[PDB]
DNA sequence: CATGCACTTACATGCACAGGATGTATATATGTGACACGTGCCTGGAGACTAGGGAGTAATCCCCTTGGCGGTTAAAACGCGGGGGACAGCGCGTACGTGCGTTTAAGCGG
DNA sequence: CGCTTAAACGCACGTACGCGCTGTCCCCCGCGTTTTAACCGCCAAGGGGATTACTCCCTAGTCTCCAGGCACGTGTCACATATATACATCCTGTGCATGTAAGTGCATG
C-alpha cells in the first residue's frame, strides 16, 4: 500500500531529455541522482505548502488551485490553471 | 558500414528538437507515483486531483529546465563542456536555494 | 623550402641555454622571431620535437611530451 | 630591507577587518551628490532626508557586497581567485537580470 | 547644483573596501567601471521608484519611509528606517 | 679507393573535396474533436437618491532641510617593482555520447 | 485488467574532455608619496511637511430592473497524423600538397 521507491521512476533518459531541453549536451553520470535530490527537494517544499492548504480548505483530496497557490508562494507563478 | 554520428551531434538534433517540443519529458505515472509517496510522508491517503499532478509536472521541469541553463551557463563560465554537480550547487547557492 | 624544422628547434633551444630548459611556448616565439609560421604547423612542431627528444638530442626537463620544458643533450 | 608584505596577506588582513567591521565603506558626501544627480534626472528639485540617503547608502553596500559574494563563487567555481567581469555578468544574469 | 560624473565618486579603493567586505581577494582593473554601471542601474531602478512615491505623496522631499517601500518592492527588505 | 654532399626520389602526413545517408523538411489526405457559435437565463451590473464622511484645500510654522567657509587629515590617487595568477598548450586517460537489442513498464482504454 | 509498444536499460565501443603540468607574461598589490576633498563644526535661510480647520464631492449603500455573459449544445474545419518526396547535413572515402627520409651518384681528399 505503501511506497518507498518511485525517485528511480525519473529515469536517466527523462533527465537527459530535460538538460537537452536545457541546452546540455553532455552530462556527467554524477548528475542524475543529485539532480534527483534537488527536484525531491523542490517537491516536499512545494507539496508541504498544497497539503497545509488542503487540509484548511477540510478537504482530503489535493485540489489544483491549491498547488496553483503553493506555486505562486516561492516565486514560481504558474499560468493555465488558476480558477 | 554502420553509420554512426560522431560525439555531440544527435544531442544538439535532439536539444533542437526539444527546444522546438512543448510536450513533457516525464513519464506521467511514474512521477504520479513519486508525488502519492513524498505527500504520503506528510498526510495519509492523499487524493489527487489529475490536473493538479499535472500542473506539479510543468511548474518542476520548469524549475529542472532553469536550473540547467544556469548550470549550462556556469559550466561554459567554466570553460567546459560537460556537466558536473557542483556547477548545479552554485546555481542553487546563488538563487539563494 | 627551406630546411625543416628541426634546424629551427635545434636553434630555438641552443639559444638561451637557461639553467632550465626552453619551453614550448618560448621556442614558439623564438621561431616566430627567427620566422615561421607555427600557428598551423603546431603538431608539425610537437611531432618534429617529440621525433628529435626520441633521437636523444634532447632530454625535456620537466614536462612529458610537448608541454614543459626542453633542454639539449649531454654532448 | 624595508618591510614588504607578500600579496594577499594585507588582503586577507583586511577581508577580516571589513568582515569584523559594519560601518558603510563610501563617503557620504560624494554618494548624496551622486543621488542627488540621478534622482534629478527623473524629477527637478528634489529634497532628501539624510536618512533616506544613509537607507540608500545601506541597501546599495549590502547588495553590492553579496553580489560580490556570488562574483567570489564563480571565481572560485572557474578555478580562479582573481574575479572577472563576466563572474558579475554571469552572477547577475542568473540572479535574474 | 548641476552635477555630472559622480559615478567616479564612488572610487576605486572603495570599490575594493567593498570586495574585501565581500570576501573578494583580489580584484581585476576591468571590475571597477563594471560595478559603477551595475550600482548604478540598481540605483536609478529604486529611486525611480522612490521618485514616484514621493511624487504619489505630493511632496518634493524624499523620505526613508518611500526609499523602503522601493527596497522591499524590489525584494530587497530594508530594515531599521521606521518601516 | 673511400667519403661527404647534394640531388633526386619515394613515402608519410595533413588538408580538400566529392558522395551517400539520413534525418529533417516539404507536399497532400482526412476525420475529428476542439472550437466557435446559437440559445435560455438569471444574476450581476446598472439607474435614481441619500447621507455623510474622506479627501481637497487654506495657513503656518517650525522644523528640517538647504546653502556656505575652514581646517583636517584620511583617503584617494599615482607610481613602481614584483611576485602570483590567468591562461595557452598538450597529453592522456577516461567517462560519456552513440548505437542497438531487450524487457518492461508506460500508456490506452474500458 | 488486458494489450501494446516504445522507452528504458544495459552493453559495446569510440572519442573528446576534464584537467593536471608546465610555463609565461603581466596585473594588480603592497608600499610608499602627494594631494585633495570629506567631514566636522559651525552658522544663516527659508520652505514645505505637517498640522488644523472648513468644506463639499463622491461614493457606498438601497431599491428596481433588465440584459450580458455563461452554461449548454451542436455543427465543422485546422491540423495531427499519415504518407510520399526533397534536401541539408554530416560523416566519410579518397585525392591532393607538403614535409621528410633515404638512396645514390658525383666531386673530392
Amino acid at each position: 500500500k505503501v511506497l518507498r521507491d518511485n525517485i528511480q521512476g525519473i529515469t536517466k533518459p527523462a533527465i537527459r531529455r530535460l538538460a537537452r531541453r536545457g541546452g546540455v549536451k553532455r552530462i556527467s553520470g554524477l548528475i542524475y541522482e543529485e539532480t534527483r535530490g534537488v527536484l525531491k527537494v523542490f517537491l516536499e517544499n512545494v507539496i508541504r505548502d498544497a497539503v497545509t492548504y488542503t487540509e484548511h480548505a477540510k478537504r482530503k483530496t489535493v485540489t489544483a488551485m491549491d498547488v496553483v497557490y503553493a506555486l505562486k508562494r516561492q516565486g514560481r507563478t504558474l499560468y493555465g490553471f488558476g480558477g | 558500414k554502420p553509420h554512426r554520428y560522431r560525439p555531440g551531434t544527435v544531442a544538439l538534433r535532439e536539444i533542437r528538437r526539444y527546444q522546438k517540443s512543448t510536450e513533457l519529458l516525464i513519464r506521467k505515472l511514474p512521477f504520479q507515483r513519486l508525488v502519492r509517496e513524498i505527500a504520503q510522508d506528510f498526510k495519509t491517503d492523499l487524493r489527487f486531483q489529475s490536473s493538479a499532478v499535472m500542473a506539479l509536472q510543468e511548474a518542476s521541469e520548469a524549475y529542472l529546465v532553469g536550473l540547467f541553463e544556469d548550470t549550462n551557463l556556469a559550466a561554459i563560465h567554466a570553460k567546459r563542456v560537460t556537466i558536473m554537480p557542483k556547477d548545479i550547487q552554485l546555481a542553487r547557492r546563488i538563487r539563494g536555494e | 623550402s627551406g630546411p625543416p624544422v628541426s634546424e629551427l628547434i635545434t636553434k630555438a633551444v641552443a639559444a638561451s641555454k637557461e639553467r632550465s630548459g626552453v619551453s614550448l611556448a618560448a621556442l614558439k616565439k623564438a621561431l616566430a622571431a627567427a620566422g615561421y609560421d607555427v600557428e598551423k604547423n603546431n603538431s608539425r612542431i610537437k611531432l618534429g620535437l617529440k621525433s628529435l627528444v626520441s633521437k636523444g638530442t634532447l632530454v625535456q626537463t620537466k614536462g612529458t611530451g610537448a608541454s614543459g620544458s626542453f633542454k639539449l643533450n649531454k654532448k
